[PDB]
């Protein structure tokens, strides 16, 4: 998965 | 002017603050009903379960944000960060939505002010557990916890040192120790009436743990239950 | 440097008097080490659950008279006596095993000095939470807990007001609340220069919590690997 | 609880 990483960064 | 006093209300400021704009509190909340199986239990309601894990993902988007306002954590490692985030994800969502019972109707409210009765949040997903949390949320009704000690616990939960497969444990322990006072003296400035509230309030993270540890397996439950895959968030946080 | 705390001196030395004479320590035990099953690890070592079963019959059998020895406990109803010990016997048990580790050879010393390595644990009955306990295990080192502190730290664990089905909950809280003090304390005086100590060993019973609640699923699996039945004392507290 | 009721008692 990708959305976590993406949460995180943003 | 002593240093760790000033440090210590402004580490706790920004905690309440992080808390309060991550988790809305129940007064604030327009509260709405549904008349979905709202009588029986049943194994699943299909329409309950998808409102459900719809709140639910965006309350874990709630959490990372809640996550990234407190101080250090952006500090950690991009792993450990994941790490504290997947391993506290179930006690924070248990702890947030407890805050939100009603005696009176023997209701939780999430975030969008959806009220559900104890029959529908079974029915939603929480099935055999149900009773479980709702012990505890009522458990919570004489502490009288503010944004202040529930955002607080959050934090003590989310940076654990003693989490399974951190890169840095003795960092994020460290981390910890701020919290840990910070909630101590609160209570006292808070409660000076009360003695040991400290103990008492702080070990409520005992009941999390083993409602999340029993939740762990409820989640696995329901994945083969349900006839379609979790939002994918929910799947990479149970991962 | 210190102010007087006659009575809870005299509190913490019954309780550490009751663990120290209810369960030996490392140095105390002769150690002996078996060659069963020390290379690889299986479904399960039946010759090792043979042992395991029975030592941990009897360190139940110890923990109800450790239990006994607390002051007030006899006091409660029998009914809630058995609560008490249901709710906590496996936090305990973890707890204790764990006290027993050796750091530097990976194993954990039974109670007649049975000393099994790391996967001698897994296949004596650990399995799948054989890291996890471990990791505990490793976890309790940097605290450098002694009979005094383990004794309490159990002594607090058992006596719980918030378990489920209690008859006189409160009655349980009044005997709780010294053994609480009584460890803030005796760790204070033991520990000058780290204030920090108390919630740190504390929380490890929230550590514990959530081993304990995945191991009540352990045992429940062990019922299908094992031949016959769990022995009738470990079925009553796991009941 | 046969045996814990006579350990206890
Ligand atoms: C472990 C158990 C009993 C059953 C399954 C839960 C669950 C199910 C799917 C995904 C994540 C958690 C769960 C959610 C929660 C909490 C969800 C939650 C909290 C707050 C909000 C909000 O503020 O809107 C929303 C939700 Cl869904 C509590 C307990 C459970
Ligand atoms: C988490 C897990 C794997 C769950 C189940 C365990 C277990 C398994 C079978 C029966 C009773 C308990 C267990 C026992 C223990 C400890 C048992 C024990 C403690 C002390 C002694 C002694 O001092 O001789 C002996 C044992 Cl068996 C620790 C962890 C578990």
């Amino acid at each position: 998965h990708k959305i976590l990483h993406r949460l995180l960064q943003e | 002017s002593y240093e760790m006093t000033a440090e210590l209300d402004d580490l706790t400021e920004k905690i309440r603050k992080a808390h309060q704009e991550t988790f809305p509190s129940l007064c604030q909340l327009g509260k709405y009903t549904t008349n979905s199986s709202a009588d029986h239990r049943v194994r699943l309601d299909l329409g309950l379960w998808d409102k459900f894990s719809e709140l639910a993902t965006k309350c874990i988007i709630k959490i990372v944000e809640f996550a990234k306002r407190l101080p250090g954590f952006t500090g950690l490692t991009i792993a450990d960060q994941i790490t504290l985030l997947k391993a506290a994800c179930l006690d924070i969502l248990i702890l947030r939505i407890c805050t939100r019972y009603t005696p009176e109707q023997d209701t939780m409210t999430f975030s969008d002010g959806l009220t559900l009765n104890r029959t529908q949040m079974h029915n939603a997903g929480f099935g055999p557990l149900t009773d479980l949390v709702f012990t505890f949320a009522n458990q919570l009704l004489p502490l009288e916890m503010d944004d202040t000690e529930t955002g607080l616990l959050s934090a003590i939960c989310l940076i654990c040192g003693d989490r399974q497969d951190l890169e840095e444990p003795t960092k994020v322990d460290k981390l910890q120790e701020p919290l840990l006072e910070a909630l101590k003296i609160y209570i006292r400035k808070r409660r000076p009436s009360k003695p040991h509230m400290f103990p008492k309030i702080l070990m409520k993270i005992t009941d999390l743990r083993s409602i999340s540890a029993k939740g762990a397996e409820r989640v696995i439950t329901l994945k083969m239950e349900i006839p379609g895959s979790m939002p994918p968030l929910i799947q990479e946080m149970m991962e």
